[PDB]
Parts: structure tokens; C-alpha cells; sequence
């Protein structure tokens, strides 16, 4: 009874994640990640689009899902 | 230079918001299930509330 | 009232949290002879004595087709019937038997909680457990040594519960 | 012919009597000590009502 | 063991043995995160 086979392997080695992660929340006390981070009157026209193209996409720290990139240093934003 | 004599208002707005006063020691979030909410006087009585 | 037959004082239960709440002497049912001669009262205070001696005593003293849960179920291991599986050829349509793997299937169902608890009590244990307590002189001792569970609103390790924080 | 659209108005009318909830575990009167009163979790332990 | 750490204390600085790593276009990733 052993159910290690039925998980992706990572090589030699069962992919097993944490056993301490099972969901619990409620009004107070409970904080998920991924925060609400974000005829012109004015003419300005550059920084306006450039700032359309932010507002569409995204960045924070806990995204290490894959790699941070290269040389480090460990930062906030937690 | 010929401004007239004033008088400062003050107000606030708060939306999309709830006013919460939770029921613990200290106001604090020291978990789901509040010690005051534990308290053995709120846990083996009645009261009554206004 | 006498420090020797006195009135039973009976557990309160609280159920949420599985402790037991203060207690209290009971008074819904006390018996009022306050209109009998030495006769029938000598006759219920010999009762109340026989009652306590009850209460005393007890509780001191006393304290294939496996039933799966409660619809038994059969079990079979070389059960299997559709002996076929889809290799590149073969398409298998609609299947399925179901039927409980002995050890696996079973065992699996039946297995108990990883870790066994530690905090409150049911009620059938508290009931078993909690008989009401005859206390025969009250609080007979210097302070301090009184039973505090009786007070409701005492807490076991920080001591009288202040109530409304 | 002239009927007009309606609706339904349902009420019942008991006088002289007293609605009954006995304390016993299957509502039947098998006895004036009712099964339920006797049984030891509501004989010896005291518990509030509401 | 090295000495070639930042040390942040008396004990050396060093991340977890499993760190070399991978990522293909494919999706083979949509992986989870570093916690």
C-alpha cells in the first residue's frame, strides 16, 4: 500500500509534496498570495500605451515556480 | 493676497469595506477561533447583549 | 443542608468543547416535606441517605462478509472477469465490476486516524463518567482548598476566569 | 364565464387545545414516566434549555 | 563543506542540494511554487 508510483517523478525520486497543505479560511486571519498588486484629456500618448502594456501582465517574488534568474540575492515583496 | 477668511471640513470615505471589532483579548488575529471566544465565562453562561 | 446527607450536586456538560461546566447542587427535584410530622421526615432523610450511598458506590466503582460499515460487503481477489486489456489493437467499451481488493480495498476503508486525539470528552463517556457527586461537608478547609471545578467561571491553569475580558 | 383570475388562501383553525410535545424518543405515550425522562444522560447530568 | 559561503552567522549560507534546473516550452512545466 503504497501509492508513490502514482506521482510525477522528478528522477529517482517521487515528486511528494508537502504533506502540511490542506486548505483553511475564513474572514480574519486568513491571507492568500498574488495580491491586487495595480479622448485622452491629456496627449502624451507614450506613456500612456506603455502603461496599457503593464496593466496587462505581471510580477512578484513567490512566483518561483521555474527560476528566479541567474546571480542572486533573496528580496521582499513576500 | 485678498483671500477670504475660512473655515476647515474634515470627512472620510471607506468603501467597498466592512468595519470589523473582532471579539479577542487584544483586537489582535491570533487565529480563527478567538480566545475570548474560548473564555470559559462566554463558554458556560448566557449573557445578554445590547 | 446537613454536612452529612447532603443534596447531590450534579455535573453540567457543555457540549461544544467537550469539558464539563460548573455544577451545581441540584434543585429541580427536591422533595418539600416542610409539612410533615418527625415520622415521614425521619422516612425521607433515610431516603436521601440510601440515595447518596448509590450515587457513592457507583461511581467510585464502575468507572468473506466482513461487516464493512454496516452493509457487508463480499470480497473476492481473482475476481477478475474482463481478462482483456487495449493494447494497439482491441477498443474496450463500457466495463467495470466493482469489487473490493481484500487487502488493499478493505484496508484502506477501515483504517483508522493517522494520529489519535487529545482535548475533550463525548457525551456518552461524559455520562459514564461525570455521575453526579455527593460532596458530604462543604468547604471545610482553609482557602485554597475548596473544589474549584464547581464554579463555572474557574479556569484549571489561570485561576477564577475573569469573565467579560 | 366572467371568473376572474384568483388566488388560494389556506388557514386551520384548532380551538380548544393544547399543542403536545412530549419528551419521549419516538413521540408515543408508551407511560406517564416517558422513556426519554428516565434515560441516564437527562436523569443525572443538568442541562439548559433554550 | 565550504568555506566559500556567505556567512550570515557562525553557520554558513547554503541553499538546498536540489537547486540544478529545468523548463521546456511545453508546458512541460505550469509547475508549482518555491515554498
Amino acid at each position: 500500500i503504497n501509492f508513490a508510483s502514482l506521482a510525477p517523478r522528478h528522477g529517482s525520486r517521487p515528486f511528494m509534496g508537502n504533506w502540511q497543505d490542506i486548505g483553511t479560511s475564513n474572514m480574519s486571519g486568513g491571507a492568500f498570495s498574488w495580491g491586487s498588486l495595480w479622448k485622452a484629456w491629456n496627449s502624451s500618448t507614450g506613456q500612456m500605451l506603455r502603461d496599457k502594456l503593464k496593466e496587462q501582465n505581471f510580477q512578484q517574488k513567490v512566483v518561483d515556480g521555474l527560476a528566479s534568474g541567474i546571480s542572486g540575492v533573496v528580496d521582499l515583496a513576500n | 493676497k485678498t483671500a477670504v477668511d475660512s473655515i476647515t471640513q474634515k470627512k472620510f470615505l471607506c468603501d467597498r469595506t466592512l468595519w470589523r471589532i473582532p471579539f479577542s483579548s487584544n483586537f489582535m488575529s491570533m487565529g480563527a477561533l478567538t480566545d475570548l471566544g474560548q473564555n470559559l465565562l462566554y463558554a458556560n453562561s448566557a449573557h445578554a447583549l445590547d | 443542608m446537613s454536612k452529612e446527607i447532603p443534596t447531590p450536586y450534579m455535573w453540567s456538560y457543555q457540549p461544544q468543547m467537550g469539558l464539563a461546566a460548573g455544577a451545581a447542587q441540584d434543585y429541580s427535584t427536591r422533595i418539600n416535606y416542610m409539612s410533615a410530622g418527625p415520622h415521614m421526615i425521619s422516612r425521607v432523610n433515610g431516603i436521601r441517605a440510601h440515595r447518596n450511598r448509590i450515587l457513592l458506590e457507583q461511581a467510585a466503582i464502575t468507572t468473506l462478509t466482513i461487516r464493512g460499515r454496516g452493509i457487508q460487503l463480499n470480497d473476492e481477489s481473482v475476481s477478475s472477469s474482463l481478462g482483456l486489456r487495449p493494447d494497439g489493437t482491441f477498443q474496450i467499451g463500457g466495463a467495470g465490476r466493482p469489487s473490493f481488493t481484500p487487502r488493499q480495498a478493505i484496508l484502506t476503508l477501515q483504517t483508522s486516524s493517522s494520529e489519535p486525539r487529545s482535548g475533550g470528552i463525548g457525551t456518552l463517556q461524559f455520562i459514564e463518567e461525570f455521575v453526579p457527586s455527593v460532596y458530604f461537608n462543604p468547604f471545610s478547609g482553609p482557602p485554597g482548598h475548596y473544589p474549584d471545578q464547581f464554579i463555572p467561571n474557574f479556569d484549571a491553569v489561570k485561576d477564577s476566569a475573569d469573565g467579560y475580558d
